[PDB]
């Protein structure tokens, strides 16, 4: 399971509204979703078959004072099944 | 609270004297006007109070005017704005080094 | 893997009961496996640099920024 | 320690580097042209509870 | 000994008098005759020629000055042009300036060969002029393909600007050097 | 003994390093250049620097203070 | 003829008195046909002598050899206030060359008329010849010469009696190899230091005192009244297509007669040593290299040498160039690589020092030469200082740089065995010694 | 694209209006630009030590060089006017050559005295040596020396690190109107001053420490004092005259 099959099945498989933006890198592959679907893309991405994410190796915010959304929430995941990691990232402001 | 109430300046430092480059512009910044500042009666140490101490031109940054302004009019400081000096590209020539000085008066 | 340990041979340790006793009994065998990589290294250890060599990012040597211009201004640059 | 040329004469010539890299914030120095105009340091001081004897 | 800078001396310091004699005055107004009036500058290295032929073939600092008087420039200018070329001597020479140690197409033909035996019958060494002040020995600078080579050069200042003379002498030996010193010492023109 | 000196030097029983490196007499050059490293080995010393002697006063290096004369002119 | 290229008759040379046994001042220029009927060639007018000169084919005596009409019609048709200016280069500080030396010394009126000439051609109203410092007796000759075409009314107002006015004025330098560079020549003829300027602007726009100006040979001066007297398909019928003309060449070296010889363009660099200068010192076997034309040109071994021709196409060809026709002639017994050092070493102290390329390269380059000298060095040193030149040429304010670069490229080109046994020879002697 | 440091482009008339390209873009400038001024406007900033915007073009330290399109030679961009549908190229590997080329001439003589000099932390110098050339020093042979020159009290002078840029020189003919500085000497050991003994009086003299690109000509008073890494610096006006 290599980042190349994760950014193509992902991107035929996941909910469309769910992804903003994809980016495949060797830096690691990334998904940025809106608050409201965090959640759900998580219970996915843990539950199916072909990603089977099941550990939460960490979460962590960055600030960012120039945007409107300061805030930027990392979720930082592997999975042990597929020997694969996977980013996904969503923005917050203070309220 | 107490520090909320505090006037800054926002600004965009402008480039050093010292150095042809220009690599340094288009960055705005707060400056908190910490000026209070003495000298430690032990080894001369430069002593401060002030909790804005360096924080403006260490970490606080912003890529333009209006994220500084929305920054500040959001934490509630009271903010003046200093538009920065832009140079004037002129017409310049390496002919007008040898101009002709005329037919003598 | 990084570095190399793809160039190594060690065995991982697993329990099967999940406790304690199964922790202290891998931390055990990993001390030992540690100790067989240990002389792997010492034994497959080659000669040559031991900074990487970009001129942009490592300190050059005492006798060269002693000696040359551009590591002297390396040398004030990095540090 | 602070060390010196076999003349006798001061070694550091108030370059600053150390200050700028010391991790810790741990060395203060001023400087200015000596009397025989060399440049050389008034003042360094190593406050030795914030060092973290890095040797950098 | 060259260098690039002034040190203030009893013979040389700014505050001697030097102006261009009557005598000069004719050949500073036909030089500045050749060029517009507002481009006087152009007479720089006339004029710095001039005046060394009347300072005895050398050019205090005091004759720079008067030179940028005349074209009315900065002095620094008249520095520059003074110290560009090396066909300016800014300290003393002797009333004869002999000039030898030619470059590479003579010593092709061993053109280094000349210089010694001329210091050694001279009693000084390079630069530096003789207690009667008739002989210095300096730099040649070369021109030509150095056929007849040994070659060196006399530069005659001993009569100023009216007495000049700027001439090369072919298959100079250490003999035949002598003999022109001693012809130069005894006032006749050496044969060139 | 200077200003300089005593905003550091609390202690008058040695000479300070300004006084002992001018007590060191000028070494004496065959030639218009001379470099300084500061120590017989160039790796313990300072960075190498070239220093002209074509004026009359002793040339010093700006590094240990080693002073530099022209032995003959 | 057009296979072969040599043997130039006396009645085709242009300088009939190179060899001084003849007056060179006015009676004796009249009697050998200068200023003859000068009266008439300046009434056919500016755009006449433009066309023939063109039509002549002669191209820059000077080095370069930029073709002369073209050269001549950058001069602006129509004054726009300023005045128009013609410079002749009579600064040559090159080692080995006299030629210009020998004009001025026999031939003077040739360049006075050459002068006029070229100022109609020009439309210049006053022409300054730039005359090597140095050169104190030519100078005065000259002058002498202008004194007396002044006096005769051939120079000044109304000159020649053709109702154009030209005056001729004499100036000289102060021992500066860099001054003879057309803009470092300009800079000085201003009163400031031989420093080159950069182009744009051309001199052509703004020059001497920043007007319309042309810097020129004085062996490209000397001939066109020459040339337009006898006409420009006479001119022409010598030498190559391309190369034609009659041309001043000067041998110097190991030759058995070294000589200044007028000859045609494109003769076989061979045969003209074989045939003036009784060929090679110790047979043409003993020949090791040949400068070509002046030491700004590479050097060309004798393989090369056997069959090019002297010409600006042919010595181009080979990686060399015609120069100032200053032929270098060495043998068997010399170092070359001792020649490339002095060579390296007279670059180094000629350089103006204005751009940094030059200023810096040139004595790196020296000290380099100097160590291969005596093969205190390594062999990938040679390497180095192949990059070196490469890194100087091309990047300097002027073409100084490009002649300090080519004498060392030429060398490693050429010789690179004889520095690779130089080098291991000092290394076979430092083992064993030590 | 935002020209170099926000520099503002006037134009008398649009029809007096060129365009050239730099590095593929299309950029427009005024008639008579130079090529470096049409590089700021792309927003290209192109090393240089002997330009300067307020100074006569001297196009001398060649450290501006790029490659223009069917020419032969890099061009000296400083120097050289802008013309229509130039194509100007300013990261090829001719211009990248060049400079990592002038940059060891530059380094070759240059004193290794960065830690005791001045302009440590804010030099051109170590900048572009660690952009452009980060080529290892090859130069084993002896530097030349300078010997410091007298300027006053105002003005400190370590001639070794001067670059012959000639800034300080055009400054004093061109802005400070005192002709006190010169060019003296010919080749390598040309030697920047007054040839007499002499202070500069001007007082305007001060600038020639912040056009000076090396630490040749600095400041007397704060010599030694600070590093300029360690100040705060502050943006405001001088009351010393009605001038502000
Ligand atoms: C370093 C240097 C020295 C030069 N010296 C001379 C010279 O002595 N005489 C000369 O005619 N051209 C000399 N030139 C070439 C001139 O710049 C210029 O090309 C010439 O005056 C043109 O004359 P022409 O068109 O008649 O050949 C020199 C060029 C350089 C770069
Ligand atoms: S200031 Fe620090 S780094 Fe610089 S010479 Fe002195 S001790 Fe060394
Ligand atoms: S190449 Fe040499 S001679 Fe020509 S301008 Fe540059 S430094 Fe001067
Ligand atoms: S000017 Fe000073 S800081 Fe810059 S490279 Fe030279 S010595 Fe180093
Ligand atoms: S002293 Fe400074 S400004 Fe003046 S020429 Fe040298 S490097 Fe340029
Ligand atoms: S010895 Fe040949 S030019 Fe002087
Ligand atoms: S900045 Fe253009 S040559 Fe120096
Ligand atoms: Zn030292």
């Amino acid at each position: 399971m290599d980042n190349q099959f994760i950014f193509k099945y992902s991107w035929e498989t996941l909910p469309k509204k769910w992804v903003k933006k994809m980016e495949r890198s060797e830096h690691g592959n990334r998904f940025d979703t809106n608050t409201d679907y965090l959640f759900q893309l998580l219970c996915f991405l843990k539950l199916h078959t072909y990603t089977r994410v099941q550990v939460l190796i960490d979460i962590c915010g960055v600030d960012y004072p120039s945007r409107k959304r300061r805030f930027e929430v990392v979720y930082n995941l592997l999975s042990t099944r597929y020997n694969s990691r996977i980013r996904v990232q969503t923005s917050a402001d203070e309220v | 609270e107490e520090h909320l109430s505090r006037k800054v300046i926002i600004y965009s430092p402008a480039r050093t004297a010292t150095q042809s480059g220009s690599g340094k512009l288009g960055k705005w910044k707060i400056n908190f006007v910490s000026t209070l500042k003495w000298e430690n009666p032990l080894m001369g140490w430069t002593s401060t109070g002030d909790p804005y101490a360096n924080v403006g031109d260490s970490a606080l940054a912003f890529d333009s005017e209006e994220a500084a302004k929305s920054f500040a009019e959001r934490h509630g400081w009271d903010y003046k704005v200093k538009k920065p000096n832009t140079p004037l590209l002129k017409v310049k020539s390496y002919s007008d080094n040898f101009k002709w000085k005329g037919n003598p008066q | 893997p990084y570095d190399v340990y793809d160039q190594l041979d060690f065995d991982v340790p697993v329990g099967t009961r999940g406790d304690c006793y199964d922790r202290y009994c891998i931390r055990i065998e990993e001390m030992r496996q540690s100790l067989r990589i240990i002389v792997q290294c010492l034994n497959q250890m080659p000669s040559g640099m031991i900074k990487a060599d970009d001129r942009k990012l490592c300190p050059p040597s005492r006798c060269r920024m002693k000696l040359s211009m551009e590591s002297l201004i390396h040398h004030f640059e990095l540090y | 320690a602070l060390r010196r040329y076999p003349t006798g004469e001061e070694r550091c010539i108030a370059c600053k580097l150390c200050e700028a890299v010391c991790p810790a914030q741990a060395i203060t120095i001023e400087a200015e042209e000596r009397e025989d105009g060399s440049r050389r340091t008034t003042r360094y001081d190593i406050d030795m509870t914030k060092c973290i004897y890095c040797g950098f | 000994t060259a260098l690039n800078y002034h040190l203030d001396s009893p013979d040389n310091k700014p505050d001697l008098p030097w102006e261009f004699s009557e005598a000069n005055q004719s050949k500073v107004k036909e030089i500045l005759s050749y060029y517009p009036s507002n481009y006087k500058q152009s007479a720089v290295i006339p004029l710095l020629d001039l005046a060394q032929q009347q300072n005895g073939g050398w050019l205090p600092v005091s004759a720079m000055n008067a030179v940028a008087k005349v074209i009315e420039v900065a002095p620094i200018r008249v520095y520059e042009v003074a110290t560009f070329y090396s066909m300016f001597n800014r300290a003393k020479v002797g009333k004869y300036h002999l000039l030898v140690c030619g470059t590479t197409p003579c010593m092709i033909r061993g053109s280094r060969d000349i210089e010694s035996a001329l210091l050694d019958h001279l009693g000084v060494k390079r630069g530096e002029v003789t207690k009667d002040g008739l002989f210095s020995v300096g730099e040649m600078e070369c021109m030509g393909c150095c056929v007849n080579a040994p070659m060196i050069t006399v530069a005659d200042y001993s009569n100023g600007s009216e007495g000049y003379t700027y001439n090369y002498f072919e298959d100079v030996t250490p003999e035949k050097v002598v003999e022109i010193v001693e012809k130069l010492r005894k006032g006749e023109k050496p044969p060139h | 003994v200077g200003n300089h000196t005593a905003k550091w030097m609390q202690d008058r029983s040695k000479k300070s390093p300004m006084e002992l490196i001018s007590e060191v007499p000028p070494i004496k050059v065959d030639g218009r250049i001379v470099a300084c490293e500061g120590d017989t080995n160039p790796a313990l010393g300072h960075p190498i620097e070239f220093i002209c002697l074509d004026l009359n006063e002793p040339a010093i290096c700006k590094y240990c203070g080693l002073r530099y004369v022209q032995d003959h002119h | 003829e057009k296979t072969h290229f040599g043997g130039l008759k006396d009645e085709d040379r242009i300088f009939t008195n190179l060899y001084g046994l003849h007056d060179p001042f006015l009676k004796g220029a009249m009697k050998r046909g200068d200023w003859h009927r000068t009266k008439d060639l300046v009434l056919k007018g500016t755009d006449w002598i433009v066309n023939e000169m063109k039509k002549s084919g002669l191209r820059g005596r000077g080095g370069a050899g930029f073709p002369s009409g073209l050269k001549w019609s950058f001069m602006p048709k129509v004054s726009d206030g300023r005045p128009s200016y013609l410079v002749v280069n009579a600064d040559e500080s090159e080692p080995g060359t006299c030629k210009d030396r020998e004009i001025m010394r026999h031939d003077p009126h040739k360049l006075l008329e050459g002068c006029l000439i070229a100022g109609v051609g020009m439309r210049a109203s006053a022409a300054y010849i730039y005359i090597r410092g140095e050169y104190v007796n030519e100078r005065l000759n000259l002058e002498k010469a202008r004194r007396e075409a002044y006096a005769a009314g051939l120079l000044g107002k109304n000159a020649c009696g053709s109702g154009y006015d030209f005056e001729v004025y004499i100036h000289f330098g102060a021992g500066a190899y860099i001054c003879g560079e057309e803009t470092a020549l300009l800079e000085s003829l201003e009163g400031k230091q031989g420093k080159p300027r950069l182009k744009p602007p051309f001199p052509a726009n703004a020059g001497l005192y920043g007007c319309p100006t042309t810097v020129t040979n004085v062996e490209t001066v000397a001939v066109s009244p020459t040339i337009l007297r006898r006409g420009p398909e006479w001119f022409s019928s010598f030498g190559r297509k391309n190369n034609a003309g009659t041309k001043l060449f000067c041998i110097s070296g190991h030759v058995n007669k070294p000589c200044t010889v007028e000859e045609e363009m494109s003769i076989p660099l061979k045969e003209l040593i074989e045939r003036h200068c009784g060929g090679v010192r110790g047979g043409w076997d003993n020949l090791l290299a040949i400068i070509p034309g002046g030491s700004s040109v590479p050097l060309i071994p004798k393989n090369i040498c056997e069959d090019v021709l002297m010409d600006f196409d042919a010595l181009k060809a080979v990686q060399s160039g015609l120069g100032t026709a200053a032929v270098i002639v060495m043998d068997k017994s010399t170092d070359v690589v001792d020649a490339i050092a002095r060579l390296s070493y007279f670059y180094k102290h000629e350089s103006c020092g204005q751009c940094t390329p030059c200023r810096e390269g040139t004595g790196w380059l020296w000290m380099i030469m100097e160590r291969m000298k005596v093969g205190n060095a390594k062999l990938e040193e040679i390497d180095m200082l192949q990059e070196v030149t490469k890194q100087i040429e091309g990047h300097t304010i002027c073409a100084l740089g490009d002649a300090a670069a080519w004498p060392v490229q030429g060398l490693i080109r050429h010789f690179r065995p004889e520095l690779e046994r130089r080098i291991r020879e000092r290394a076979e002697r430092e083992l064993l010694q030590a | 694209r935002n020209p170099v440091g926000g520099a503002r482009v006037h134009f008398s008339n649009p029809e007096d209006a060129i365009e050239v390209f730099v590095d593929g873009y299309a950029v427009k400038v005024p008639k008579g630009f130079t090529v470096l001024q049409a590089c700021e406007v792309a927003g290209v900033d192109i090393p240089r030590f002997c330009y300067h915007s307020r100074l006569s073009i001297a196009g001398n330290c060649r450290m501006c060089l790029v490659e223009v399109e069917k020419s032969p030679k890099p061009v000296a961009s400083c120097a050289m006017p802008a013309l229509p549908g130039m194509k100007i190229k300013t990261d090829t590997p001719i211009a990248k050559k060049a400079r990592e080329g002038v940059m060891e001439f530059l380094l070759m003589n240059h004193p290794l005295d960065c830690p005791i000099c001045d302009q440590g932390g804010e030099c051109d110098l170590q900048d572009q040596s660690m952009a452009f050339g980060s080529d290892r020093g090859r130069f084993t042979e002896m530097k030349r020396s300078v010997v410091d020159k007298n300027l006053g009290p105002l003005v400190k002078t370590v001639m070794t690190r001067c670059i012959q840029c000639t800034r300080c020189v055009r400054f004093a003919s061109e802005v400070a109107g005192v002709q006190d500085l010169g060019i003296l000497g010919r080749g390598s050991g040309e030697e920047i001053g007054t040839y007499v003994e002499k202070l500069m009086t001007s007082e305007l003299s001060g600038n020639v420490i912040d056009i000076c690109p090396v630490g040749a000509l600095t400041s007397k008073p704060f010599a030694f004092k600070a590093r300029n890494w360690e100040l705060k610096a502050t943006e405001t006006i001088d009351v010393s005259d009605a001038v502000g």
